[PDB]
C-alpha cells in the first residue's frame, strides 16, 4: 500500500501516485514484478532495487527538456489537431 | 507448343500498319493516365487486385435510407449559371482571382455541402470506416437529414462529433447536445453503441445510450429506454470506434422487450447488436441520421471502470508471433558462432549434474 | 578460355510457394521479373521477400519513375492507346501483425 | 464469488480498420521499387488537374477512397471565379484540410512529379495544407 | 510463359520502328523563308 506507507514522506507518496498510476490496483496497492532472471533472489533484487529508483526519482524531481519520442510525436499531432476542433459556443 | 489467349490482347486493336501515321503519347502523364485507366478494367489474367483487392457479394449493396428527393436540374442549373455569371462580372473577383490572393468562405462551403454533397460523402466515409459491414451484417444508407452533437467541456468549449474523429472519454462522460432540423409530427430515437467497446462476445457489442420517441427537436421530453454510460475502452486495446444513430418512426413504437433498468451497470444487460434489431424495428423504423468517432483509453475510464461499473479495469497489449527459425541441425555449416543463441532459451549460465 | 560455369540464376520459389522473411525469391542477371508488394530488390537484382506468406505471379501494368530518363523516352514514343506490360511477382502476407491478449486485471 | 462484469475474453478482437495504422504497427505494401508511385502508405492524397476543373482525393493504399474534394461542387463553385487556378488549387487544399481534420485523419503521403512539384499551385496546396493542419509525412511502422 | 495462353504480352519493340516519291504525292519538300526582319522571318 503506498499511501499508509509512512517510511517515505508524503509528497514522494503523491508524486510516486501519480507517475506510476498505472501499477496500482483497485485496492491502491502499488505492484512490480519482475521475470528477467530465473533466480527469485535476483527477481527481489530487481523488485527492490525497482522501488528505489522510483523512490530517488521522485525525492530529485528531475525538470530538463528531455528528447521526444516517435511514438509521441503523432500523439502529440492529434492532441494538437483534437484541440484546434475543439469548439466555443456562441453565447455564454 | 503454344496456347491462344482467352482474351483479347492488350494492344491487338491498335493497328502496326500505319504506327509513324498514328499520334504518340509524346509525355508522361498521358501515359500514366492511360495506364491507371488500363489498369482498373478487368483482365482475364492474374492480377494484383485479384489476390488484394477485395472481394464484394454480386448482389447489389441493398438500400434503407430514404427515398431521394427530387429536384428541377434546369431551374438549378439556370439559377447557377447567373450566380456564376454575375460572379464573374464582378471585376473585384476577377481581380482577387488573377492576384492569386482571393479566399473563400470555410464555414459557408461546409454548411452549403452538408445539404448538398454531405450525406454522399458521410456515406462514403461510413462505408470506408466498415460500419456497414460489421453492424447490419452488409447493407448501405444514406445519411439524408444532418446530425450534430457536442459535448459541452468547460463553460464555454465544445468538442463536436462530426465523423470519426477522436473525442475522449473524460469529454464524453456527460451527456452530449444533438441538433438536428425536424418539424412537429415526427417521432424520433437516438442509439449509441460501441463496436469494439465488448470485452467477452467479439461479435457483440456494448450499448451505451438509448432514447425513443423524441418529440421533433425537444430531446429531453424523449422516452429514455437506457440511461446514458460514457464509453469505456480497455487500456491497451487500441482505438474504438463510437456510432450514434438516429432512426425516424412512422408509427409510435413500444420499447417494453428492450427496456432496461436504472441504471444499467451491468455488461450482460447492456449488451445488443443493431442486426435483428433493426430486423425486428424494420417496419415501423427507417434511419434518417448517422455518425461516429473514435475513441481512445484515459484516465476517467478507470474511474468507471473501478466505481460506475464496479468492476478491475483489465489492460491488453498488442504482442506479435515470435521470430521464425529454421529446425537446428547438428552440424551447422558456414554459421556465425551466434547460431546456437538463436535456440537458447535463458542468458544464465548452466552446470549440470555438477 | 571462356569456361565458365553456369551461375544457377532463375526462379526460387514457384507460384504457391510458403516462403519466409528474407528468402530469395529469384535471382536474375536482367531485370526479368519485377517485384511487387512486400517483395524487394537488391544491388544484384536478386528477388527477396519481405513478409511472410505465399508467392503469386501476375501481369501488370509497367510505369516507370520520373527520374529514370531512358525508360520515360521509352514510353513517350508509343502510339496513343499502347499499354506495356511486365510480369510482377508477390508475396501475400499470411500471418497477422499481432494480437491483443488481457496482460492484467487492474 | 466470480463477477459478471469481470468475465473478460483472453483475447481482444478489435475490428477498426484504423486501429493498427493509429498505432503504427500496420504493414505497409513495401515494395514496387521499379515503378511509380511507390504504394508503401496508408493514406495518399492524389491531385487531378483536368481542363476544367481540380480534384483532390484522400484514399487508402487498398483502393478505397477516404475524402474528396472537387471543383464541380456547387458549395465551392458559388464562391469560386475559376475552377482551373491557382485560387481554385488554394480553396480545394484548405477545404480538403479542414474535411480531413473533421474526418480524423492527420497524416498522409505526396507523390507528385518533378515538375507539378515545381508547379507553383501544388505548392500552395501544400502551404494550405500545412495551415490548416494535416501533415503529409507518416510516421515509419513500429516493427519492434 | 511461352507455352502459357499469356504468352508475348510482355513484347514491346513489334509497337516501335525498327525516302521514295509516289506518282500521286510528293517525297520530300522545302520551304525556305527569306526575310530582312528575322523576327517576322522566324514569326511566320
Ligand atoms: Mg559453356
Amino acid at each position: 500500500h503506498l499511501a499508509t506507507a509512512e517510511w517515505i514522506a508524503e509528497p514522494v507518496r503523491q508524486k510516486i501516485a501519480i507517475t506510476h498510476k498505472n501499477k496500482i490496483n483497485r485496492l491502491g496497492e502499488l505492484i512490480l514484478t519482475s521475470e528477467s532472471s530465473r533466480y527469485q533472489f535476483r527477481n527481489l533484487a530487481d523488485c527492490l532495487q525497482k522501488i528505489r529508483d522510483m523512490i530517488t526519482e521522485a525525492s530529485q524531481t528531475p525538470k530538463e527538456p528531455t528528447k521526444e519520442d516517435v511514438k509521441l510525436h503523432r500523439i502529440r499531432i492529434e492532441n494538437m489537431n483534437r484541440e484546434r476542433l475543439r469548439q466555443k459556443r456562441i453565447h455564454s | 507448343r503454344r496456347t491462344p489467349p482467352l482474351g483479347p490482347m492488350p494492344n491487338s486493336d491498335i493497328d502496326l500498319s500505319n504506327l509513324e501515321r498514328l499520334e504518340k503519347y509524346r509525355s508522361f502523364d498521358r501515359y500514366r493516365r492511360r495506364a491507371e485507366q488500363e489498369a482498373q478494367a478487368p483482365h482475364w489474367w492474374r492480377t494484383y487486385r485479384e489476390y488484394f483487392g477485395e472481394k464484394t457479394d454480386p448482389k447489389e449493396k441493398i438500400d434503407i435510407g430514404l427515398p431521394p428527393p427530387k429536384v428541377s436540374r434546369t431551374q438549378q442549373l439556370l439559377e447557377r449559371k447567373q450566380a456564376i455569371q454575375e460572379l464573374r462580372a464582378n471585376v473585384e473577383e476577377e481581380r482577387a482571382a488573377r492576384l492569386r490572393t482571393a479566399s473563400v468562405p470555410l464555414d459557408a462551403v461546409r454548411a452549403e455541402w452538408e445539404r448538398t454533397c454531405g450525406p454522399y460523402h458521410k456515406q462514403r466515409l461510413a462505408e470506408y470506416y466498415g460500419l456497414y459491414r460489421d453492424l447490419f451484417h452488409g447493407a448501405t444508407f444514406v445519411p439524408r437529414v444532418p446530425l450534430h452533437v457536442a459535448y459541452a467541456v468547460g463553460e464555454d468549449d465544445l468538442m463536436p462529433v462530426y465523423c470519426g474523429n477522436e473525442v475522449t472519454p473524460t469529454e464524453a462522460a456527460q451527456a452530449p447536445e444533438v441538433t438536428y432540423e425536424a418539424e412537429e409530427g415526427s417521432l424520433w430515437t437516438l442509439l449509441l453503441t460501441s463496436l469494439d467497446g465488448h470485452l467477452l462476445e467479439p461479435d457483440a457489442e456494448y450499448l451505451h445510450w438509448l432514447l425513443t420517441n423524441i418529440p421533433g427537436n425537444r430531446v429531453a421530453e424523449g422516452q429514455v429506454t437506457c440511461p446514458y454510460l460514457p464509453p469505456f475502452p480497455a487500456r491497451g486495446s487500441g482505438i474504438h470506434r463510437l456510432a450514434f444513430l438516429l432512426f425516424k418512426q412512422d408509427q409510435p413504437i413500444d420499447f417494453s422487450e428492450d427496456a432496461r433498468p436504472s441504471p444499467c451497470y451491468q455488461l450482460a444487460q447492456r449488451t445488443f447488436r443493431t442486426f435483428d434489431f433493426y430486423k425486428k424495428h424494420q417496419e415501423t423504423m427507417t434511419p434518417a441520421g448517422l455518425s461516429f468517432f473514435q475513441c481512445r483509453w484515459d484516465d476517467s475510464v478507470t474511474y468507471i471502470f473501478h466505481q460506475l461499473l464496479d468492476m478491475r479495469e483489465p489492460v491488453f497489449e498488442f504482442v506479435r508471433p515470435p521470430p521464425y527459425h529454421p529446425k537446428q541441425k547438428r552440424f551447422p555449416h558456414r554459421q556465425p558462432l551466434r547460431y546456437l543463441d538463436r535456440y537458447r532459451d535463458s542468458h544464465e549460465p548452466t552446470y549440470g549434474i555438477y | 578460355g571462356g569456361k565458365s560455369s553456369g551461375r544457377r540464376q532463375g526462379i526460387k520459389k514457384m507460384e504457391g510457394h510458403y516462403v519466409h522473411a528474407g528468402n530469395i525469391i529469384a535471382t536474375q542477371r536482367h531485370f526479368r521479373w519485377h517485384p511487387g508488394a512486400h517483395v524487394g530488390v537488391g544491388k544484384n537484382k536478386c528477388l527477396y521477400a519481405l513478409e511472410e506468406g505465399i508467392v503469386r505471379y501476375t501481369k501488370e501494368v509497367y510505369v516507370p519513375h520520373p527520374r529514370n530518363t531512358e525508360a520515360v523516352d521509352l514510353i513517350t514514343r508509343l502510339p496513343k492507346g499502347a499499354v506495356l506490360y511486365k510480369t510482377f511477382v508477390h508475396v501475400v502476407p499470411a500471418k497477422p501483425e499481432g494480437t491483443f491478449k488481457l496482460v492484467a486485471m487492474l | 464469488d466470480p463477477v459478471e462484469n469481470e468475465a473478460v475474453a483472453p483475447e481482444f478482437t478489435n475490428r477498426n480498420p484504423r486501429n493498427l495504422e493509429l498505432l503504427s504497427v500496420a504493414r505497409k505494401e513495401r515494395g514496387w521499387r521499379t515503378v511509380f508511385p511507390s504504394r508503401e502508405f496508408w493514406h495518399r492524397l492524389r491531385v487531378i488537374r483536368t481542363q476544367h476543373h481540380v480534384e483532390a482525393l484522400v484514399e487508402h493504399q487498398n483502393g478505397k477512397v477516404v475524402v474528396s474534394a472537387s471543383t464541380r461542387e456547387w458549395a465551392i463553385k458559388k464562391h469560386l471565379y475559376s475552377t482551373r487556378n491557382v485560387v481554385a488549387c488554394e480553396s480545394i487544399g484548405r477545404v480538403l484540410a479542414q474535411r480531413c481534420l473533421e474526418a480524423g485523419i492527420n497524416f498522409m503521403v505526396y507523390q507528385p512529379t518533378p515538375w507539378e512539384a515545381a508547379s507553383d499551385s501544388m505548392k500552395r496546396l501544400q502551404s494550405a495544407m500545412t495551415e490548416g493542419g494535416v501533415v503529409l509525412r507518416e510516421p515509419q511502422r513500429i516493427y519492434e | 510463359y511461352k507455352t502459357k495462353p499469356t504468352h508475348g504480352i510482355g513484347k514491346y519493340k513489334h509497337l516501335i520502328k525498327a525516302n521514295l516519291g509516289t506518282d500521286y504525292e510528293y517525297g520530300v519538300l522545302n520551304i525556305h523563308l527569306t526575310a530582312y526582319d528575322m523576327t517576322l522571318a522566324e514569326s511566320y
